Parts: C-alpha cells; structure tokens; sequence
C-alpha cells in the first residue's frame, strides 16, 4: 500500500509497481471541491467534495515505456474560484519475484496441505561433485551442472522504462537470522546471498528482463530452525545523490526446507546393505538370494572397511528428501561411530545420495542411539488424524533414572523437528541392547490397513510348547542342529519356573508397548500378530533372546529373512518355523529361515540387526500433510 | 563385535 | 488401557487404577463358551461364545480396602464339558495427579483459549528473599513462605489399601530435556525434582493420602523452549525381588510457562521512573508534578547510581507475568549496559518484582537494543484476528547491509517466543539514535478503538509555518526563549530547500511505517494524528530532531509530558504547542510542555527517553488468546 | 551522555 501526497505548489513524481495499491491524499495540501483526470493508462476509482474520507485509488494497466509517461491532474475548485491544478507524473513498473509456490510449475505465507501455498527448498546434502568428499552445499560455488537439479529456481521478472535503473536499484536480501541456512546463486553461477552475504545489489537493465536464481538450503529443520526461509527483493529510489536510498517496494518468497523422511517396512525395497564380509559367507548367500528375489540392488561392506563391525542396521538409516523438482535418498548417520563409522560418509553418500548426522561424535552416546532403535510405522489414521507417511518409533525407558538410557536429545529433537512423522517413544530399555527392532517389526499384508504389526511373544511360545507337550513331544529338543550348545527338552523349558518368571516380566514390557502402539498408531488386535519368542534376563536383569529373535527379521516385500530359531523338531520340522509360517503364509508372505547363530545371534543381534534397506519414497507429498 | 557396546 | 490375560492354570493378580480402561483376554489361554461372574465392586460390561472379538471390559467403582478384595471368575464351558474356572483377583486404587487445569481452582494436552485446558507456571524470577541478590529460582530451596505464592500447586491424591506400598512404589519425574527448566518441591519444603534430579521415589503411606507439591519455572519460553513442562507420576510394581520394577500406570500434568508481556501507553500508569538526579531539577519537578496528577508512585535514580546516564527509557522495559494464582511486574533489562546498568538488578528487581535479561552483556550490541526501541501497540483486531494485549513494535532497517543496525537476534527471538504480542518490525534505522519512540507514540482516546497513534510529521509543521507566514508572521522566531541558540525565522525555515529535502526524505521514512502500522495493526487514517515535527540529517545522513521531538512524550493517562518545542510565538503563544493542544485537547488529553532543551534534547533524546513507566497489566488473561 | 553511544 502507498499513499501519494499531491500538491498544487509542486508536481509530484512517483513509481507504481503493478499489483500494488496506490491511494492519493487530495485534501492535506489542497487550497471546496475537486475533480480528477488521468491518462488512459491510469484507472482512477473513487464531481467530488474536498472531504478527507474520499478514497481515491489509482490503478495502472501496464508498465511504463518512459518515466512519467502517465499523468494525473487533480483540479481543485470552488464557487468563486477558477480551477487550481495539481500534477502527478507516474511511472509504472513490473517487479515479480517468482518461485514454485503451487508445488508443480516454476500471499507471503507458507501454508501446509493440498490447498496450501509455498515453495519447497531441498537441503543440498548429497555430493554430485566428481571426486570430492564434502557435501555440495559446504562451498559457495555450483561446481556441476547437475547440482542445479537439486536447487530451487527463483526468477525476478522486471518490465521498466529503458532508463529506469539510472535512478532506482533493486536489492535481494535475506534476514541475518536466516543467512546461515541458505545460499542463493545468480544464473546467466555466482553466489549473491549466503552465510556472510545477507544482501546484494542486482545489476538489472531497463526494459524487459528476466533473472534466474538457484537456491540451496544448508540446514534441516531443527530445534533452532522451524524450516522457513524468506528471500526478499526491495526496489530502492536512488534519485538523490544527497540523500540515502529509500525503499519504494518490497516483495518476498517464503520457502520451506524439506524434512528428512523415513520409510517403513511396507515400502518396496530398492537396495539391501550388509557388511557380511566378515568371518561368514552362508548368511551372506541367503540375504543375497532374498535381494535377488526382491529385485534389489545389493551392497556389501568388506572386512577391511568394517573393522569387524557387522551391525549394518545400527550406524545408519536411509530416508529421503522430496520436492516437486527432485526427490533423493538421504542417509542419517548415527553418532554410534563404531567400525562402520566411515561407511555412510565414504560409501553411501554420493551423487543423488544425501547425508545428515546429529549428536556428539566422540562420546556422550548410548546404545539407544544405534539405529536398530530407530524405525517407522506404516501410514496410519489415529482417531481421525491422518499420518500418511507413518510415525517414527524409537525406544526409551519408562522414566529417567541413574541407570536408564535414552537416545541422545539432539537426535530426538531433530526427528521431532521433521514434524512429518510425529515420533512416538516406546519402551525398549528393558532389553540389554535396547532396540525397538528386538520386539517389533511390520510386514505388508493384502487386507486391512495393508500391514501387520508383529510382536515378539513369550505367551505364544509357551502355548506352542505346551501344545507340543500335550501331544506327546515333551522330549523334543530346543537347539537341535547346533554344534556347540546345550540341547534342552520342551518339558524342562516349561517346568523352569525362573525362565517363566523372566518371560512373564518381558511379556509385561512388551504388552506395555502393545497398548502404546495401539493408542498412538490406532491399531486393533486384528492388526497385530504375535511371533513365538522366548527371552532370558542376564546382566542387570536386562533381556536377551533365548533363541534367535525371529522378529528381528529382514522384510523385502513379501520375502522375509527370519533368523533360524533351531526349535524342537516335530514331524520332521522345527515347530517354531512351522508356527511362524502358519501365521505369515496366509498373508502371502514367504519365510526364509537364515542361520545366523554363531555370527549374529551369539553376539546379541539377528538378521535385521546385520542388514539395512533403502526403500521407495512415499508417493504422498509431505507438504500435503497438515501436521 | 557385540551389538551392545 | 490395560489387557489382562486370564488363565485356568493360574489365578492372576492385578491392580486397577480408577479412571483407566481394563479389558480381559478370555480366549488366548482358554481350554466353546464362557460366562463371567464378579464381585459387586466390579462392573463387567460385554452367556457368551469363546470368540476373540468379544470385548470384555472391567470397571471398578471404588478403591480397594484390601489387596485382591475384588474378584472375577470366568467359567469356561462346552456341550460335554463341566465348567472350568479362571480366577482374577483385583485391587483398585486411586492415583490422581492434580493441578489447576481450568485456570481458576487448584486430556494431557495444553490447549489455548477460553474453552482450553492446561495449568500455568510462573518463572520464579523475582526476589522475595529478604537481603539477597539472586532471583528466588536460582537455588534449590524455598527460603520464604511468600515465595510459595509465586509457585504452582500440584497435588497427588491416592486411595489404596493400608499395605499397598509394600509391593508398589510411586515415582514422580520430568524428562531430562525439561529438567533444567523446572524445580518441584514437596510440602508437609524440600526439592524432589529439578535441574539434576529428573525423578524421585515418593514416600507415600497406604490408605488415603494427599501430597502437595509446589512447582517453579526456571526459564521463559524461547527459541529453544516452546514453554511446556510435563510432570509425570508413575506407579511401579515392585512385588518381585528377583525382577526389575514394572510400570503399571502413568499420569501427567502439562504446564505452560507464562510469557513476558508488555503494557502499552493506553494501560493506566502505576509508577514513573526517572534518573533525573543529574545536573537539572526543573525537568524533574515537572515529571514529579505529572506523576502526582496521575496518582503514580515515583522513583528516581540518583547521580551516584546513574553514572551520568540519564536515559531511563533505554536500559529497561517493565512488563509482567500472569497466572490465575499470581500476577507480578517483571523488568526486562536491556543489554545496552551503560550507566544505568545496575538499576534494574539492584533497584527494580525485588519482592514481587521479577527480572529477565537477554543478549550478550559485554559487547556485540547496537543502539537498537536500547529499549526506547521497544514498544507495544494497544489492543487491536486486524482483519478478524484479535490481538487483545496488542503487538510488540521494534525498530529495524529495511534490509540488512554493512552499515545497517538491528536489535540483537537473541532479543528478537525472545520477544517472538512470548507469542502473545506477535512482534512487528518497523523501520527506525534512518534515525541517528534509531528508536521507534522517536517517530511514534500512542495515547488513550474516548472514542474509536480507544486510542490514537501519534506520528511525527514534517508535513504538518510545514503546513503550520506556511499558514503562519500566509497570515503575516514570516518574521516569527523558532527558538524564542533559548539562552544560547541561533534564532531562525519562519520565512527562512520555509525557504531552506535543503532542510525541505531532508524532511521530505524523513516524511518518506515515516510514511513507510505509517502504512506498515496500518496493515499490521489494522488502522485507518481516523486512528492516526500527525504531530508537527521537523528533522535534519547529520552524520551519515541520519535523522535528528530539528526542535524538541514532541512525539517523544510521557503518557500518564490523560496527562501528557511533551517536550517544549520553543516554537515561533504568535499571539502570545508558541504555535507548535498551540497546534498540538488543538489536536489532543479534543480527546480529553492535558498537554504539559516540559523544558528539556539543554539536558535531554541537546543530547539526542526527550521526555520519553529520560523516563520510564510501569503500567497496570491487562485484565484479559493471556492464555485465553489463540496466537 | 548522548542517547546514541
Ligand atoms: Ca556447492
Ligand atoms: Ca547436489
Ligand atoms: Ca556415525
Ligand atoms: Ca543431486
Ligand atoms: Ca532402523
Ligand atoms: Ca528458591
Ligand atoms: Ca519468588
Ligand atoms: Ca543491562
Ligand atoms: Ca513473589
Ligand atoms: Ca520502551
């Protein structure tokens, strides 16, 4: 909005940007009545009394070809008074700062949802740079033409008289509070805005001109950053050599920085990870077979890079970032920093594969920072509230004590700041290792919501072994088929009252989470399958799997890589495998039981813990959510 | 290489 | 929610907290049909088939007098099968964690507005402690009984069997992410929760018991703290000496920390501040007279404490914090830290007077951190959106450059985090000093919205002097009455084309803000009064008042302390005073013109700049807003 | 004591 003060003493000169509201003040400097006459290019909506509440608004149809090429003449008059004119010389210009605010096709507010508005900005956190180590957004150069594919286009369209920028100048700027989070390049690329440059005078010729910019974000939404970046163009009147520049017009574009998003087990797999180059090759054969069946790329981290760290699940989580112009996978690199420390940075980050990390990197970390403790539900609607990308799930204690663990707060805060998968804390700290993947998994299903929640279940396994005993198999041996292990009979397992007490307490820990998941994910019992599973309490009364933890499985669409439990063999078959098959095969799932005993199981993890998976991003666009 | 430490 | 698994092999024992949902699993461990029979204290809503989708929910009317004093017998049966019973022994208890969630009278979500819910917590930032220096919330003791008046009451009501806590224990806790922001005391006071203590085992006797806690907040809402604190009670089953404690029940209270709130010039004044013990006493006589007229306490900072710093406006802003149980004034101490550095801490902070500060305290600061640049509008409704406590206003540049100033980002972020008065940045950086109070003020009015916005106006003053010249007074002298000053004639002021150019540019800077205020505060022209005021550009083309800046006034209800302009004397009276009077007297305002020339004006400030005011808090309760 | 420095 602008209010131009017109005067009979002096003619006034003014610029009018198309799309702006221009009013006249006729009264303040008048000498009883007035009339207005203007050139055809000016539409004056409002003969009239010289009264202060008379709203006179000027509208201009097109950009001026010359400065002052439109005129307004206000003739004041009275009963005995010959007319007195005031002159206003107008120059109209077009100043449009443009971005993809409809989110398909290149107010000043970023709004969520399908009817919303606001452009998207990607954190430029991959490495298209040929033989480099850094993320692309770390320097202030565009070093590759394909890097620009990651960036957001913004264009300044101007239409002015040929001499307009003799006396006016345009400046592009970003608030100092946001300059550290964005970098803007001008294309014909050189930086115009960025971490030490909050403003830049644009060099723009008169007439019609179009100037393209490319914008990269430098930081993910976080505690300290809601995720919005505003870029502003200001038109400055520099007509007076003995006076400071005066702002004539400002316009803005607001971008939202795209969140980091995880993919549930119900998303189709694209690539499997194992770092199974260590001591054993038959585990690796099985997962390789499964990957083939599932049509996945397969990548393996060798012993020389492993440093004997076999837990491919724990050091990273492969998510993605998504904009209308570009979607790419992005590895969240856990601070756990064991043998696999370098793998995400050296082997997973690369062209069109982004990187993020959080938390302290040389200590101050726990087991619950391992990303076996970081999972995500399938899409879910909870008491009317839709969660179309699911809800992040991570394990905690039920209350903080001297002996309890949590995922580091920096990680927790980063996940919640990616508002999109509204995290839910579960209770995993009762486990020795402490990971949600030790008691839950999700698998696809053809009916009802499209998945099942699988939970480890001591109840189910006691039921199974009791039925087997009732049918005369009390002598059948748990751990049949194992070289070096105490074989144990079903009857002695059942009669062990301390084992029963242990598993009763575990059942209680899992049941707490069952009801938590039910509330927070809106699940019914019909969404849930119990997988027969025994545990034992050991050091600090922390729970460990009694036999291979079958819930800690690899889910490759309908192909499942389930730890081989080595259960009692009844009518030629392990009754545990048999039970699991009877539960999952009716869903169309194919269960492969993988020997992981002396390589994973014995070192406190199973198939899921020794592998990782990159999965297809959701088709649903995160910005269409209303978090 | 225990999963825990 | 809880799902109890009943078994014919073993009777089960369970606790039920009143107000909780308890279901039975009848099927999982059944031996075709079942029936249920329970004691009168159990209501069982659900003869029936042994089918998994049969929902059996137990409700208990009152707390148990003895453990297991309520029973449920599930008799299973079939065509050829005599009944088989399963036993469930129930103990009901009452565990209520209570707070003032209706906000008058001592779900788990804090919601805004008159129909909302959630208790309020005050930052305990005053000093009730007798002869002390620290804020009360800095230690972990309640040192005075009146300190508790600032704190929020939370009560744990429990009703159990006499022996219940033999085998159960209650723990009170706060997330580690929030423990640094709250401290909780148990009353009979000793700390139970706080910065290094996130959890505490409560010592609670069986039977009926009520335990009061008092809660203080330790930090204001900020960038890093949305303002919510959750305190949780957990009931733990400690029945088994060979097993970890098991959570049976949790309940929570969510508190919101009360924001820091400012008071506009339309709020009735309560206390006036000046540190007018320096060289001159007649200035001080006038403000003292005004304070008396306005029925205000008056406090003055002496030269020995001043260190010759006379700008009482700049080092502080007196706001307040508000809860249903307590409202107190709170000084925001600016980091500017000149001669008045100690005044807020030593003289203003005290019993029922809080303290807050922000920003770096030994450098890194600008003039726009002086609190002459921090003001607030009256209540305002802007295109339907209500701002019942007004909108904070502070001055900025129009864009960031090497030579531009801003208020420090820590201050800006703190103001916006007190969401309640949704700050608006104005353009003050064109001024030498750089403060919004140099071009605007608000005064009460009896009609229309209840105020006027006053803006400094070179237009008005040129109009005034021109009319005076037209009426034959061109010889009249600006600065009549001043000892040591170049007197200047109206005719020469008007003919000075450079002065006119300067004031034309200033008019442009003020007009930018006029339209900004119009948009952001929803103002019409009829809300605005122009006060005649000339400026000049000096060092770095920065604007300074040509004569005493009349808008920089002290507003004490209908009593105004306006800098004496010493304008041209026409028909026995300064025509500027006369003009201002003609503008303000029709509103019921009484204008006192105060000589501040050689003491304030000459040192780049006026009456508002040399004083400060504490005003009555809004009656409207901030929590009833929907920001 | 100028208001500005
Ligand atoms: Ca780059
Ligand atoms: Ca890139
Ligand atoms: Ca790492
Ligand atoms: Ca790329
Ligand atoms: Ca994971
Ligand atoms: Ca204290
Ligand atoms: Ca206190
Ligand atoms: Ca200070
Ligand atoms: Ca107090
Ligand atoms: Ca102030």
């Amino acid at each position: 909005g602008t209010l131009i003060r017109v005067t009979p003493e002096q003619p006034t000169h003014a610029v009018c940007v198309l799309g702006t509201l221009t009013q006249l003040d006729i009264c303040s400097s008048a000498p009883t009545s007035f009339s207005i006459n203007a050139s055809p290019g000016v539409v004056v909506d409002i003969t009239w009394p010289l009264d202060p509440g008379v709203e006179v608004t000027l509208t201009m149809k097109a950009a001026s070809g010359s400065t002052g090429d439109q005129k307004v003449q206000i003739s004041y008059y009275g009963p005995k008074t010959p007319p007195v004119k005031a002159l206003l010389y107008l120059t109209a210009v077009e100043i449009s700062l443009c971005a993809d605010i409809t989110r398909t096709g290149k107010q000043r507010t970023w709004t969520w949802g399908p009817c919303g508005q606001g452009a998207i900005l990607l954190v430029n956190c991959d490495r298209d740079n040929l033989e480099s180590s850094a993320m692309d957004c770390e320097d202030d150069e565009v070093l590759d033409s394909e890097d620009l594919q990651d960036m957001s286009l913004m264009t300044l369209s101007t239409k002015t008289p040929k001499d307009f920028f003799t006396n006016h100048t345009l400046v592009l700027h970003v608030a100092r509070s946001e300059m550290d989070k964005v970098r803007v390049f001008q294309a014909t690329c050189s930086v115009v805005l960025g971490p030490k440059w909050p403003s830049h005078y644009l060099m723009v010729p008169g007439g019609k001109h179009n100037m393209d910019f490319y914008v990269e974000a430098l930081a993910f939404p976080d505690t300290d950053f809601p995720g919005l970046i505003t870029l502003t163009i200001s038109l400055l009147d520099t007509s007076n050599l003995e006076l400071p520049e005066a702002v004539v017009f400002q316009d803005s574009v607001v971008f939202r920085v795209a969140p980091w998003i995880m993919t549930p087990n119900t998303q189709p797999p694209q690539e499997v990870y194992a770092c199974s180059i260590f001591e054993n090759e038959d585990f690796l054969k099985s997962v390789t077979t499964l990957a083939m069946k599932a049509k996945c790329k397969l990548t393996i981290c060798p012993e020389e890079e492993n440093m004997d760290d076999q837990w491919m699940q724990d050091e990273m989580e492969i998510g993605y970032i998504q904009a209308p112009h570009k979607t790419l996978p992005v590895v969240f690199d856990s601070p756990r920093n064991r043998g696999l420390k370098e793998f995400p940075i050296k082997r997973v980050m690369g062209p069109d594969f982004g990187y993020v990390t959080r938390g302290p990197q040389t200590g101050g970390i726990s087991g619950l920072d391992s990303f076996g403790n970081l999972e995500v539900s399938p899409p879910v609607t909870v008491r009317g509230k839709e969660y179309p990308l699911g809800r992040i799930l991570f394990g905690d204690s039920c209350y903080p004590s001297n002996d309890s663990r949590q995922m580091h707060q920096a990680l927790q805060d980063f996940l919640s700041a990616q508002q999109v998968q509204a995290p839910v804390k579960l209770y995993s700290d009762w486990l020795s290792v402490g990971h949600v993947d030790e008691f839950l998994s999700f698998v696809p299903a053809p009916d009802r919501k499209g998945f099942r929640l699988l939970l480890a279940s001591p109840r189910s396994c006691y039921k199974l072994f009791q039925e087997q005993q009732n049918e005369g198999h009390g002598e059948a041996l748990l751990f049949e088929g194992i070289k070096k292990k105490k074989q144990q009979k079903i009857k002695n397992i059942l009669s062990n009252k301390t084992l029963r007490e242990h598993n009763s307490f575990v059942e209680r820990c899992i049941d707490w989470n069952r009801e938590l998941l039910k509330r927070e994910l809106g699940l019914a019992e019909s969404d849930i399958i119990d997988i027969p599973q025994l545990f034992k309490l050991k050091e600090f009364s922390k729970a460990e799997a009694f036999f291979p933890n079958m819930v800690n499985m690899l889910v490759l669409g309908k192909h499942l890589g389930i730890p081989k439990p080595f259960g009692p063999v009844i009518n030629g078959r392990c009754c545990l495998e048999e039970k699991v098959c009877s539960l999952l095969e009716p869903l169309g799932l194919q269960c492969t039981f993988i020997n992981d005993f002396f390589t994973y199981h014995i070192r406190h993890g199973e198939v899921h813990a020794g592998t990782n998976v990159r999965r297809k991003p959701f088709s649903f666009k995160w910005w269409n959510m209303v978090p | 290489a225990p999963r825990k430490q």
